[PDB]
RNA sequence: AAUCUCUUUGCCUUUUGGCUUAGAUCAAGUGUAGUAUCUGUUCUU
RNA sequence: GUUCGCGAAGUAACCCUUCGUGGACAUUUGGUCAAUUUGAAACAAUACAGAGAUGAUCAGCAGUUCCCCUGCAUAAGGAUGAACCGUUUUACAAAGAGAUUU
RNA sequence: GUAUGUCUAAAGUUAUGCUCUUAUUUACUAACAAAAUCAUUGAACUAG
């Protein structure tokens, strides 16, 4: 469908039309799907018209808060060394491509290439023991049946040696006011008032 | 839902009833319409009055309704569209409203500032002020 | 005969003409498939693809499908199916006619819808509101390259290229007009023979442009007209006259 | 909405069909205003699609087919049918067609009938017609060319002769006709006919058939008690044998009418 | 002759009435009855 | 195809969604090709999109790393309103901008403690969100505004529009219904009305001039009916 | 008993079709040109 | 194809192997749509002209219309969006006078 | 200077006294026009 000459296209054409009311809902889809940092890559199922009109990402991109917490705080401590360590850290030009330059072929240009590194903090072989196996899957345990109660992902149950692992991991981005009174005149009803 | 066309000018006064026919209307064009609304046509047009019919008003404990034009008060049965009486409305001018209560007195109210009393069975006109 | 055989591919699919026109505009359009921001005199051309009865002739997929309709690309000389195709690839015949009867009131022999009114320049599918078997030929100027030739070769050469079309029940070349008119038995012939002729070229390989043949404009062939001529008025209500006797004995068969 | 006026012929004769109802699925060809499109196969298998073309405001008003514009009960053509109605009628009734876009969108609002549709809609008047209708049933270059053709020569077995003239055709003569009776008697042949002329010309394609046609009966040809004349024309013809303008074909079809009515 | 109706299975991509469109018309006056005006009964103005 | 159909093909639609004439437009084409804010910002949202998409691109190629990744789309969403015009057609949009302003202020001076100034804070989770929430209350706002844009794309304008009474047209609407009522008042007191209401716009007239209004020869009665509208309008 | 023309009466028969801040303000100009126009003189009549 | 049952050949006989044969399992897609001229998109280009109420320059808001365009739009914009400007004869009678006619 | 409107003209063939010469007065219109006092300066610029 990148050139539709053909008087063929015509109901194909009707459909491109039709489809840009819910393009909204795709470009959502696509986006709550994105890659987080300690991916290289990501599958995900996709809905698509026989015509090409649209695409939209097919899955919802559910984590255990536990574990996503623990894996966002091992990409903070990991930028916060690249930034301090980097003698010189190159940000990239927005946009990255032309205005004239046509968007790349997937499968000619990218598919082939191999992928970078991910931002995956080093995880000692004694302290991490629990974690360092699967913390950075794309879903984590999704395969164990102990772990979580299936690929459907909805629900997961850990033992105390794994929740003290992501609790330990989570430092830097985890709640530590313990006190409920820290937050005395500084809560939801006070500002109500 | 529904739009009922047939009139030839501004509508003056509707009245919803229970039963067909659900909508009564006056209008400009002098006429007063009896609808099906189901059907969206008129069961019935009276065009005995000459001029704008500016009011109506159901009778609150009969099937009936009235209707005034300058000059002219009738009252018409609403089973069946007929003419029930003609008003001893004489030269009571332009009338802007009609107004009937339980005890059977149908009141108009002229534009000239007249307040009509009529005994509605009969048309008489019992009482100006 | 064409039923002893199967259909030839007449062009093969990597010869098939591209689907963007030629350029008549700053830009081309992407939904309606045209040239836009410009102008031009006279945007026809010549058919880079004839029809040949005898030579391309032969069965399909329609004919052991049970297909009614004739292929409009067939008739273009311009089909790249061959005998994949899932239309029929040969000149209408009595056989055809009558079973495609019951559809030809609404549809022409391609399958195309008719219309309520002819186009205001007559050309396209045609009316279903008239059985019009008659074809006017135009454009016979550039369809010989602007050649000069006398009114009866060119009469000749009409009847050699449409009699091969199907059976022919008139034709007539109006020199005061320099325009033909080809009157068919039978109107899916007429409509066959039109989509063939149509933007065609009059040359024969014994003619000097015969090289230059698609330099021009081609063959102009729309429907024709209510003929004037009290002659020919005379015989078509006698026409109507055949048609309404033949049919009274149907009413009083059925009734 | 009223159900779709559908034909017999056009349902087949297939013990059950399956219609697709689509509302607002198409613009009537007649009054261009939408309507409720219904679409049919004859067969599960069968190749064609048989869709209404016509709302059912149309096909009333004109007694027609949806699927086929033909009449309802006599199953013809409109044209055909208001001409066999002025025929026993004499009021020579006629189905009009508005032009304007906004008249045919007019037109197909009235609730009356057009042409015909009258008679035909209600059975009793197209069988009162029907009865009527079988009453009527059963009751200058000339003195140049004229050397080119071969009038002075004779029908003969000797002269083997490839190519043949014709002259008397009659004007009501379809080509078609020439080809399929000299088809028939051969047992089966390029023709040219010009009808301002009444004459024309027949070319075999070779000796033997043209030998095979003279041997079946200057000659005679006949086309339903027309009477075409056939001389053997030794020397090859072509469309200006007959003259090179309209003109010069009519004096020729005069010259030749006198030379037959002086023959006959 | 029984026909069995069914509804077609739409793209819910393209237009869901293909002849619905924006459409002036003028309707024509159905006169089939005539309707009595029943209208029974110096230089001021 | 949208533009096409439309047949401004002069506009040119960029790669990265931007929309430029390719030659200067007549006032015609100008208005012609005047589109509104739902194809802005359908285009707009696009762009956003193509922005972040094309990062991820840039790394799959092997030009970028992954810190890099990560401080690119932390940018982006930190600058949509610079490298966007989303803001221009739908301007309650600043409040998800300055929401992610407000993020990155709280974020970078928890990262940056002890690390200071320059790129590679790629913490890009929160303007995420912010982006993903806006997105759920934008989808049911451009379904209908494009989902109407490709009605009268198909299905042309509607016929019947029915202008309300605004401010613009109060004055002009109450003198339509003042002279129908006027109008209304002299046939039905009466035994040529545009004339006789020629009257009422000479008194109107009078009354504004605190000339006294007189016709000599004036029907009583229609003098009374005339100046009660007249007052009523003064009122 | 039937024409024609007068005069009166009747008919008004091409017989003023909205709104706001009278909707608002302005009405001093060189060269050359364009269009219309003015006095005079012969000429036309 | 698979599988259940039966005949048979191979084997000393089973398992197994092949040829034959019956049953079970699985059961009607798709098109309102064909691929450049002839069933319909428009702008633009060349020329001329340069916006209603005016002596002059202008803000407007409406209405009527089988004209609509842009816009998400019941907002707003499109020269006050445009068109509007022409043509106009009979419910025709009463009273009276002076001339015309048998 | 606009808005905006109009034009674009073969072929791609459908059968049969009252005036005149001419020298002025007056009005209206002109995005036509770099106009001499009050070490070189209105200067390419204004539209519903
Ligand atoms: O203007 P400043 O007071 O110097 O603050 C700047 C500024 O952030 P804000 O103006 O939004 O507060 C930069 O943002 P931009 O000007 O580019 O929009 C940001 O750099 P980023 O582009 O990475 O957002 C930079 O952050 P950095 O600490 O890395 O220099 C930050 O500096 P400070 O907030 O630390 O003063
Ligand atoms: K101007
Ligand atoms: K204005
Ligand atoms: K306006
Ligand atoms: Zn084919
Ligand atoms: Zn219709
Ligand atoms: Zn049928």
């Amino acid at each position: 469908h990148s050139d539709m000459a053909s008087k063929m296209y015509n109901t194909d054409k009707k459909a491109f039309l039709g489809a840009l009311k819910y393009l909204p809902h795709a470009i959502l889809k696509l986006l709550e799907n994105m890659p987080h940092p300690w991916e290289q890559a990501k599958e995900v199922k996709v809905l698509y018209h026989t015509s090409g009109a649209i695409t939209f990402v097919n899955e919802t991109p559910r984590v255990i808060e536990p574990v996503y917490t623990a894996q966002w705080s091992a990409t903070w401590i990991a930028m916060r060394r690249e930034k301090r360590d980097r003698t010189h850290f190159k940000r990239m030009r927005f946009p990255p491509f032309d205005d004239d330059e046509p968007p790349l072929s997937y499968e000619q240009h990218i598919e082939n290439i191999e992928p970078l590194d991910p931002i995956n903090l080093p995880l000692d072989s004694q302290d991490d023991e629990y974690v360092k196996d699967w913390l950075y899957d794309s879903r984590p345990l999704e395969e164990d049946s102990k772990k979580v109660n299936g690929t459907s992902y909805k629900k997961w149950s850990f033992d105390l040696p794994e929740m003290s692992n992501l609790y330990r991991l989570s430092t830097p981005l985890r709640d530590e006011v313990t006190d409920k009174n820290y937050y005395y005149l500084f809560d939801k009803k006070s500002f109500f008032n | 839902v529904i739009t009922l066309v047939g009139h030839k000018g501004p509508i003056n006064q509707v009245q919803c009833t229970p039963v067909d026919p659900q909508v009564v209307s006056s209008s400009t064009d002098a006429t007063v319409r009896l609808w099906d609304v189901v059907a969206g046509k008129t069961m019935k047009v009276l065009t005995h009055h000459k001029r704008s019919v500016r009011a109506t008003a159901l009778h609150p404990k009969e099937f009936s309704v009235a209707s005034a034009c300058t000059d002219d008060i009738r009252s018409w049965g609403l089973a069946e569209g007929s003419l029930l009486t003609n008003f001893e409305s004489e030269k009571t001018g332009i009338i802007n409203t009609l107004s009937i209560n339980q005890d059977d007195v149908l009141f108009a109210g002229g534009d000239n500032g007249v307040l009509s009393f009529y005994d509605y069975k009969s048309g008489h006109k019992y009482q100006s002020l | 005969s064409w039923r002893d055989k199967s259909a030839k591919v007449q062009v093969k699919e990597s010869e098939l003409p591209s689907s963007i026109p030629a350029q008549t505009g700053l830009t081309f359009n992407i939904w309606y498939n045209k040239w836009s921001q410009g102008f031009a005199g006279n945007t026809r051309f010549v058919s880079p693809f004839a029809l040949q009865p005898q030579l391309h002739s032969g069965k399909t997929r329609g004919d052991n499908d049970g297909q009614l309709f004739f292929c409009l690309f067939f008739a273009k000389g311009m089909c790249c199916l061959g005998p994949k195709c899932e239309y029929l690839h040969h000149i209408p015949d009595e056989e055809d006619i009558g079973k495609l009867a019951l559809r030809t009131e609404v549809l022409d022999c391609f399958g195309r819808e008719k219309f309520a009114d002819y186009r205001e320049d007559m050309g396209g599918i045609g009316s279903f509101r008239k059985k019009n078997k008659t074809l006017y030929v135009g454009g016979i100027d550039g369809a010989l390259n602007s050649k000069h030739l006398k009114p009866a070769q060119i009469e000749s050469r009409i009847r050699f290229v449409f009699s091969r079309l199907g059976d022919i029940d008139r034709i007539r070349y109006v020199e005061s007009k320099n325009c033909g008119f080809v009157k068919f038995k039978y109107q899916a012939n007429a409509e066959f023979a039109k989509e063939a002729m149509s933007n065609q070229t009059l040359l024969l390989p014994s003619d000097k442009e015969w090289d230059d043949r698609r330099e021009g404009t081609g063959l102009l062939v729309k429907w024709a007209n209510e003929d004037p001529d009290p002659a020919a008025q005379k015989r078509l209500q006698e026409e109507l006259k055949l048609e309404s006797l033949n049919m009274m004995v149907h009413l009083i068969n059925n009734n | 909405e009223p159900p779709p006026n559908i034909c017999e012929q056009c349902l087949g004769d297939e013990a059950n069909i399956r219609m697709t109802k689509i509302p607002q699925g198409s613009e009537c060809k007649i009054c261009t205003l939408p309507f409720t499109l219904y679409h049919f196969k004859t067969s599960k298998r069968s190749n064609n699609i048989i869709k209404t073309l016509i709302c059912v405001r149309c096909a009333t008003q004109r007694n027609i087919c949806q699927c086929c514009m033909l009449d309802s009960r006599w199953h013809i053509p409109i044209q055909l049918r208001d001409h066999l109605i002025s025929l026993v009628n004499e009021e020579n009734v006629m189905t009009e067609e508005a032009k304007n876009d906004m008249m045919k969108r007019f037109l197909s609002l009235k609730n009356v009938k057009l042409g015909g549709a009258q008679i035909t809609s209600d059975p009793s008047e197209a069988d009162n017609i029907v009865d009527k209708l079988k009453n009527i049933l059963l009751r200058v270059d000339i003195s140049h060319i004229l050397k080119k053709l071969p009038l002075n020569e004779s029908f003969l077995k000797n002269p083997s002769t490839k190519s043949f003239f014709l002259y008397n055709i009659d004007a009501s003569i379809p080509e078609w006709k020439i080809t399929d009776t000299v088809s028939q008697l051969l047992g089966i042949l390029s023709l040219i006919v010009n009808h301002k002329a009444k004459c024309g010309g027949l070319r075999f394609q070779s000796s033997e058939l043209g030998e095979r046609f003279v041997s079946k009966i200057r000659g005679v040809l006949l086309i339903d008690r027309f009477r075409i004349f056939i001389i053997p024309w030794s020397s090859g013809f072509s469309a200006a044998s007959f003259g090179t303008n309209t003109a010069e074909n009519i004096k020729l079809s005069l010259s030749l009418n006198k030379l037959i009515q002086l023959e006959l | 002759h029984h026909i069995e109706v069914v509804s077609k299975q739409m793209d819910p991509l393209l237009p869901r009435f293909v002849g619905k469109k924006a459409r002036k018309v003028v309707a024509p006056t159905e006169n089939d009855e005539v309707v009595p005006v029943l209208h029974m009964d110096p230089n001021e103005w | 195809l949208l533009i096409h159909r439309k047949g401004l093909t002069y506009l040119h639609l960029d790669y990265n969604f931007n929309l430029k004439p390719t030659k200067t437009l007549t006032t015609k084409e100008r208005k012609k090709s005047r589109l509104g804010n739902s194809f802005h910002l359908m285009r707009e949202l696009l762009k956003m999109m193509k922005l972040i998409v094309d990062t991820h691109v840039q790394f799959r190629l092997g030009n970028v790393d992954a810190f890099q990744l990560a401080d690119g789309i932390h940018y982006i969403l930190n600058h949509i309103g610079q490298l966007t015009g989303i803001y221009r057609y739908k301007y309650k949009v600043m409040h998800q901008i300055r929401a992610c302003k407000d993020l990155k202020h709280i974020i970078y001076y928890k990262f940056n403690k002890n690390l200071g100034k320059g790129p590679g804070c790629g913490f890009w989770q929160p303007a995420w969100r912010v982006w993903l929430n806006f997105l759920r209350g934008t989808i049911p706002l451009l379904e209908r505004y494009i989902g109407n844009l490709i009605t009268r794309q198909f299905e042309g304008r509607s016929n019947e529009i029915v202008k309300t009474t605004t401010k613009q047209r109060l004055d002009a609407y109450y003198d339509l219904e003042l002279r129908n009522s006027v109008m209304d008042d002299i046939l039905e007191m009466m035994p040529k009305a545009r004339t006789i209401l020629q009257h009422l716009s000479e008194a109107w007239r009078c009354w504004k001039a605190n000339i006294p209004w007189d016709v000599p020869g004036m029907p009583a009665p229609i003098k009374k009916i005339i100046e009660r509208y007249i007052k009523s309008k003064a009122d």
